[PDB]
């Protein structure tokens, strides 16, 4: 039973790994149109499409989940109801990871690594570009229950691992929310720190794209031409 | 304009010599059918000593002048390493047509890199023909650029059913190139290399063994920080990168700011002192003595 | 717009010199080096006109 | 090309996918009965008797 809900003007994230401070420069990439409906859940199979945003208050990336072809994991042969488990144990007062049924076993392995050991809101986005897999998040702190902080907060890269394979299916292992990336060209407004304070949409809004070919946030009184139809 | 007075070098700090004996004369080579690709990253890429460890034939670039191999640092080279018939060599090309190019692995229009072949004579010559290297002959539709094809179903032409139904006009890709000593030069087997690859568009990776020299601040010299060359004075940043940044660009869209790969340090960047220089004079016919007047 | 002129590649390798400058030997630097000219050349004289 | 009735339907040269879209000036035919021996003998680069 999937729920929608009105995307309010998130996603943004840092395009390329320049360093600009206060300029009004445009670009083009694969980002979230703003206000658009994005499944709320609260284990199905979610296709990926060009891109995903995911958000919540362990991913699994694959086509056939069979052990017939290498699958990303954060070839296996995936059970029937792939999931994780943690015991509270009786014994003493701490939960242990009693219970492993993530997959069955691991014949050929192409690429493996293994990083340091390891309320609040995370954010996710993932997209795979000219055999890249580039991963952008910020842990932002909130105390809300429902209904995604009106605002703007950038996403700052984490890593590139190249791996270049294909990806057209992924399962998560509690409500979280998944949105789809479109392309699209935005104007991102910089500041003296050189942080994304704000940011408008080319395509949404006739006074949008407006702004998008002044080439500022603030519109004159008066007539425009924006485009050609 | 006031001349630099010296030049600089940076170059991160790597010992590691980039492994070529698979990609050069070695055990075994992959086919055109299924092109094996490798990653080369950290570690040094030089070209003078690739004449040593195995013959070479045909050592040709395009976009990048093959003698300035040491002089550029590199991003990401990919080294893409089949066999194909002598009589093919020229259909490794950008934009040239022809059935492997057409039909198996082909090259973008915008390649930047250098295709290296060289003959072999028995390497890869049986007495009775190599049926283990397969060739593509028949596709529905051309590839888009690197791709890969596995399937082995069999081509169908005209209205007859195929791909597994047998019959008329029923007909499998993959011929053999049946490699033999005794055959033409022509068509003995040939160990192609693509070595294809990115510049500034990421951290470098790839770079020559030339050394770096001390830094030198205050005075506007010739720099050349990860393959950037310009002129301009080097002075402290006051302004700070994120720990992801490398590069700085104004609204002018020129480089200003950049990080040391060294002591990983940001050093901002200004061109020298420019003006224009003008003369006067109270006639020739007067004096002679003159004024100079500089700008800014 | 003058100054915003610069970083369009005219159908060369790129817009700045110095890439090109190092990246390609003397004989076939031309090639990149008068289509750069000829665009430039045609922004200043639309300037000037104006 | 899909006649379905000819034992042999072979042409060399030219892609016999694509011939009812190419113009031509002159089409010359030899039509001539052979054993079953013979036929491989008829082929470019080939001969016999
Ligand atoms: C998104 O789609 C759902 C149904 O698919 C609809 O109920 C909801 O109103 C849509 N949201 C928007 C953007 O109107
Ligand atoms: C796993 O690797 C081995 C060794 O290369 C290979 O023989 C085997 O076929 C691989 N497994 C599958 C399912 O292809
Ligand atoms: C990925 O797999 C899908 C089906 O699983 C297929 O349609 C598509 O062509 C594949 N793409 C690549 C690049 O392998
Ligand atoms: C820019 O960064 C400085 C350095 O911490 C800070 O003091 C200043 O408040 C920042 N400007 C903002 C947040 O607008």
């Amino acid at each position: 039973p999937p729920a929608y809900t009105n995307s309010f003007t998130r996603g943004v994230y840092y395009p390329d790994k320049v360093f600009r401070s206060s300029v009004l420069h445009s670009t083009q990439d694969l980002f979230l149109p703003f206000f658009s409906n994005v499944t709320w859940f609260h284990n199905p199979v979610l296709p990926f499409n060009d891109g995903v945003y995911f958000a919540s208050t362990g991913w699994i990336f694959g086509t056939t989940l069979d052990s017939k072809t290498q699958s990303l994991l954060i070839e296996f042969q995936f059970c029937n109801d792939p999931f994780l488990g943690v015991y509270y144990h009786k014994n003493n007062k701490s939960w242990m990871e009693s219970e492993f049924r993530v997959y069955s076993s691991a014949n050929n392995c192409t690429f493996e690594y293994v990083s340091q050991p390891f309320k609040n809101l995370r954010e996710f986005v993932f997209k795979n570009i000219d055999g890249y897999f580039k991963i952008y998040s910020k842990h932002t702190p909130i105390n809300l229950v429902r209904g995604l902080p009106q605002g703007f907060s950038a996403l700052e890269p984490l890593v590139d691992l190249p791996i270049g394979i294909n990806i057209t299916r992924f399962q998560t292992l509690a409500a979280y929310y998944v949105g789809y990336l479109q392309p699209r060209t935005f104007l991102l407004k910089y500041n003296e720190n050189g942080t994304i304070t704000d940011a408008v949409d080319c395509a949404l809004d006739p006074l949008s794209e407006t702004k998008c070919t002044l080439k500022s946030f603030t519109v004159e009184k008066g007539i425009y031409q924006t485009s050609n139809f | 304009r006031v001349q630099p007075t010296e030049s600089i070098v940076r170059f991160p700090n790597i010992t590691n010599l980039c492994p070529f004996g698979e990609v050069f004369n070695a055990t075994r080579f992959a086919s055109v059918y299924a092109w094996n690709r490798k990653r080369i990253s950290n570690c040094v890429a030089d070209y003078s000593v690739l004449y040593n460890s195995a013959s070479f034939s045909t050592f040709k670039c395009y976009g990048v002048s093959p003698t300035k191999l040491n002089d550029l640092c590199f991003t990401n080279v990919y080294a893409d390493s089949f066999v194909i018939r002598g009589d093919e060599v020229r259909q490794i090309a950008p934009g040239q047509t022809g059935n492997i190019a057409d039909y198996n692995y082909k090259l973008p229009d915008d390649f930047t890199g250098c295709v290296i072949a060289w003959n072999s004579n028995n390497l890869d010559s049986k007495v009775g023909g190599n049926y283990n290297y397969l060739y593509r002959l028949f596709r529905k539709s051309n590839l888009k650029p690197f791709e890969r094809d596995i399937s082995t179903e069999i081509y169908q032409a005209g209205s007859t059913p195929c791909n597994g139904v047998k019959g008329f006009n029923c007909y499998f890709p993959l011929q053999s190139y049946g490699f033999q000593p005794t055959y033409g030069v022509g068509y003995q087997p040939y160990r192609v290399v693509v070595l294809s690859f990115e510049l500034l568009h990421a951290p470098a990776t790839v770079c020559g063994p030339k050394k770096s020299t001390n830094l030198v601040k205050n005075k506007c010299v010739n720099f050349n920080f990860n393959g950037l060359t310009g002129t301009g004075v080097l002075t402290e940043s006051n302004k700070k990168f994120l720990p992801f940044q490398q590069f700085g660009r104004d609204i002018a869209d020129t480089t200003d700011a950049v990080r040391d790969p060294q002591t990983l340090e940001i050093l901002d960047i200004t061109p020298c002192s420019f003006g224009g220089v003008s003369v006067i004079t109270p006639g020739t016919n007067t004096s002679n003595q003159v004024a100079v007047l500089y700008q800014g | 717009t003058l100054v915003k002129q610069l970083s369009s590649n005219f159908g060369a390798i790129s817009s700045v010199l110095n890439d090109i400058l190092s990246r390609l030997d003397p004989p076939e630097a031309e090639v990149q080096i008068d289509r750069l000219i000829t665009g430039r050349l045609q922004s200043l004289q639309t300037y000037v006109t104006q």
